[PDB]
RNA sequence: GAGGGCGCUUACCACUUUGUGAUUCAUGACUGGGGUGAAGUCGUAACAAGGUAACCGUAGGGGAACCUGCGGUUGGAUCA
RNA sequence: CGUAAAGCGCACGCAGGCGGUUUGUUAAGUCAGAUGUGAAAUCCCCGGGCUCAACCUGGGAACUGCAUCUGAUACUGGCAAGCUUGAGUCUCGUAGAGGGGGGUAGAAUUCCAGGUGUAGCGGUGAAAUGCGUAGAGAUCUGGAGGAAUACCGGUGGCGAAGGCGGCCCCCUGGACGAAGACUGACGCUCAGGUGCGAAAGCGUGGGGAGCAAACAGGAUUAGAUACCCUGGUAGUCCACGCCGUAAACGAUGUCGACUUGGAGGUUGUGCCCUUGAGGCGUGGCUUCCGGAGCUAACGCGUUAAGUCGACCGCCUGGGGAG
RNA sequence: GCUAGUAGGUGGGGUAACGGCUCACCUAGGCGACGAUCCCUAGCUGGUCUGAGAGGAUGACCAGCCACACUGGAACUGAGA
RNA sequence: UCCCUCGCGGAUGGAGCUGAAAUCAGUCGAAGAUACCAGCUGGCUGCAACUGUUUAUUAAAAACACAGCACUGUGCAAACA
């Protein structure tokens, strides 16, 4: 999954306050990590599909969140997509 | 294929097929320890064992046995050596020395590499069979304790021991079935050479065959003289062995020294 | 429901009746209570109330004359993806007139007769017989 | 003299011509399967536990139904 | 659309369709009024003239529509600010044959070698082929190799489906509970699209014990291109790529809300002289019986085939023909 | 999948009039699964027949519209072809 | 002309020099890729995949070779010569 020293870490970097593990800015960013980190994992094994299903989940789930931001505060979207080097 | 990296495959443009090239060994041009190489197949007079020709050669290169011992080598760089498809690596010791070796699998970028009795059991250097576990994967052993012959054909070429055999003799060459060999001998222990290195097809004679050996094909060709079979209206009937060799298996190698190897089946 | 909150109201009412239940409960809504108000005057339901100034929950009381129940027919019509809007001269007449038909007008929620007596039309809601 | 008409010529274009495809309909030595019929030969595949439970997929084989292997199904009889 | 024809083999998801709750606002949908126009003639109602009728004819009705204007604001839609029960995040636990990689163990088979020992073994309904005096079978010792993991194993568990069973490690997915804390409708479905798919089969290269299409013997039989017996190749195993089908079945699409009960299984949690095996609740998943209802009947029956709502796939007589 | 006068823009030209209608030059666009292009068929409508209706099938006779006049093409005269 | 360690420096300036194609317009002959030079094209079928090789001096082929495939032998003082 992800390490606490990391999950509880990042939350305090995107949260517009403290311990706001809910904030999209947070949750969303929290997803990119476990995603990028897994890309190195999927680079190996490959055939491991049952794990990619979850990978794709968090991916689309992440997008479902990005669309939201755009539909709640245009700024915050473009203001976060950079800090995460998203869009590619 | 089935590993990394796959082997390119030229596309239909001018009757073209499989090639051969590595990931890379950055440089295109050798060191200096090498000879001049002979030339043809002929034996101070007559041809002898027909077939053999074509140009392009040179480059001798060397090292085997590995007399040197407990002195830490470092892989300088993998390198391509002619005629034999088993790469070569370079390697420098902690005293500016520089042998060559038969590039094992996992190598490249520096790495450990140590020889002599009692040394890291990875794919570093030779090691007396004695000081070796089961060696499901040893290397270019030696029928004698000092030499380095055996399977220098590294390219995928392996050898399996038998955990702990006594009497001081073991090993299991590929199709060589079983065969005992002095245990006071040493093996590189790595045992590799990349197999795919020998998984492409030359292509279309000429620029792939000719660049090595002549038309190793004669078939009947008829003419009852040039070969123990010929003439006929347009077919063969009978026996077709050159110099009553009897290509019907037969087998050879009888009596004399050696021949004290074992098992050897017949399918 | 999560998609058809109004259609659920009817179902919860009819499902309760069959089970000879006493009172039906479910999340409230402006339109819901509005509808529940009509059936009240129409004698289809005893009474009705709600609870929660932030978490409202409708409370209806089923009804029955004799061995059988009263509301022995309650179905929807103008549902999503297939809404229905009639005029002052198209409004339906449930059970030849006996049964009522809830219809939202520019004046508010009414019945087949109600809106007609007014001379206006609206989006049909459901048929109650 | 202007200007105009005929005139020659230039452009647009009908007819008409030549290659080359596309499509459609008719037809053909022979050939494949389908359908009827009158039921002939040859066996008995399935329906009973149909007499080796059957069927689906896939593969191979055989006069013919069909036989055999691998997986799934109950749309299997008897207390398996 | 369970069995009659009909749920795509399963997922994810773009477009599309649909959208929890509140207030304001808008007035597009919608509703009301009105103004145009909707040719006349047909049709219809009332009424006229040919002696009646057909027919002819006055006026109206209608022309269900399109537009424009003035309003109405419940519902749908748009905009603004919200709200939390939907959905999601965080924490901490729980169970699991979920997946990918690598190890490793024990039982058995076969084979190779050697010891003991001797005329049978093997097989069938019998038999025969086959193996045996070149010494089998049996027995015992050592070795090689491959495939699958008894017992636990269950009416069990996990997975979207297909499927997934020894023990160990590494990488990894989902499900569920509980105090909670957080986001704030961010959701449901989904043609096309992308991906996953039993077995058999295909390509390259490995491997190959057992089993076994083909094939070969023996037997059965009227025949026996079979069932049975003795052998046995592909294949079954591995890697990597392809093929996409199955009675890919619950023959029952996904999501949500309602609607009597009984007995049981498995897993979480709260609580109870927790003194106990234990007892009382409260969630997840799952068996069997069954009420209302539904059904052509069989039967389904809170895990519905009952009562409803949103979206998608599909059917329209049999053969010919997937 | 379709489309070079093709989609648009400047200009001059042209018509009773807007306009790629036209020509030169500039841009590289315009159409399409809300079905383009392509093939088969077809005059459209008020209406007619059937039908409880919705709907289905149609478009004789009468009337509004369109097109054609032996076939293919062209312009002349004129308010008008 | 501008600048600098510094110089066969750098930058800006664009004189002179050279110079194709296209597009309109006109013109000559019977003819303008005018001479030399410089693919004939297509349709059906056998054989061999294909480049290549061969009877110097009557056979260039469908024959030899070829890459690929398979069988078999060879444990290195290898088999084989």
């Amino acid at each position: 999954s992800l390490s606490t020293e990391a999950t509880a870490k990042i939350v305090s970097e995107f949260g517009r306050d403290a311990n706001d593990t809910g904030s999209t800015e947070v949750q969303v960013a929290l997803l990119t990590a476990q995603i990028n980190h897994l890309q190195g994992h999927f680079a190996e094994h490959k055939k491991d599909h049952h794990s990619r299903r979850g990978l794709l989940r968090m991916v689309s789930q992440r997008r479902k969140l990005l669309d939201y931001l755009k539909r709640k505060d245009v700024a915050r979207y473009t203001r976060l997509i950079e800090r995460l080097g998203l869009r590619r | 294929v089935k590993c990394k990296p796959t082997s390119p495959g030229r596309r239909h443009v001018v009757k073209v097929v499989n090639p051969e090239l590595h990931k890379g060994k950055p440089f295109a041009p050798l060191l200096e320890k090498n000879s001049k190489s002979g030339g043809r197949n002929n034996n101070g007079r007559i041809t002898t064992r027909h077939i053999g020709g074509g140009h392009k050669q040179a480059y001798r290169i060397v090292d085997f046995k590995r007399n040197k011992d407990g002195i830490p080598a470092v892989v300088e760089r993998l390198e391509y050596d002619p005629n034999r498809s088993a790469n070569i690596a370079l390697v420098l010791y902690k005293d500016g020395e520089r042998r060559y070796i038969l590039a094992p699998k996992g190598l490249k970028a520096g790495d450990q590499i140590q020889s002599g009795v009692d040394a890291a059991i990875k794919p570093g250097n030779t090691l007396p069979m004695r000081n070796i576990p089961v060696g499901s994967t040893v290397h270019n052993v030696e029928m004698k304790p000092g030499k380095g012959g055996q399977l220098a054909r590294s390219a995928g070429t392996y050898v399996q021991i038998v955990a702990r055999d006594g009497a001081y003799v073991t090993l299991r060459l590929r199709s060589g079935e079983m065969r005992k060999v002095e245990a006071d001998c040493r093996a590189t222990l790595g045992e590799v050479g990349n197999a795919e290195h020998m998984l492409r097809v030359l292509g279309k004679a000429g620029a792939a065959r000719w660049r090595g050996v002549r038309p190793t094909v004669r078939g009947t060709a008829m003419n009852p003289v040039d070969h123990p079979h010929g003439g006929g209206e347009g077919r063969n009937f009978g026996k077709h062995p050159v110099t009553p060799w009897g290509v019907q298996t037969k087998g050879k190698k009888t009596r004399s020294n050696k021949r004290t190897d074992k098992f050897i089946v017949r399918r | 429901s999560m998609q058809d909150p109004i259609a659920d109201m009817l179902t919860r009412i009819r499902n309760g009746q069959a089970a000879n239940k006493a009172a039906v409960t479910m999340p409230s809504s402006k339109l819901k209570v509005a509808i529940a108000n009509v059936l009240k005057e129409e004698g289809f339901i005893e009474d009705f109330k709600v609870e929660g100034d932030t978490k409202p929950e409708l409370e209806l009381t089923l009804k029955y004359f004799q061995g059988k129940a009263v509301v022995e027919s309650i179905q929807r019509v103008s549902r999503p993806g297939l809404r229905i809007y009639k005029r002052k001269d198209e409004l339906p007449k449930v059970m030849a007139g006996l049964g009522i038909a809830v219809v939202s007008t520019s004046k508010g929620v009414m019945t087949d007769r109600a809106a007609r007596q007014a001379g206006l039309g609206g989006e049909i809601i459901c048929y109650v017989a």
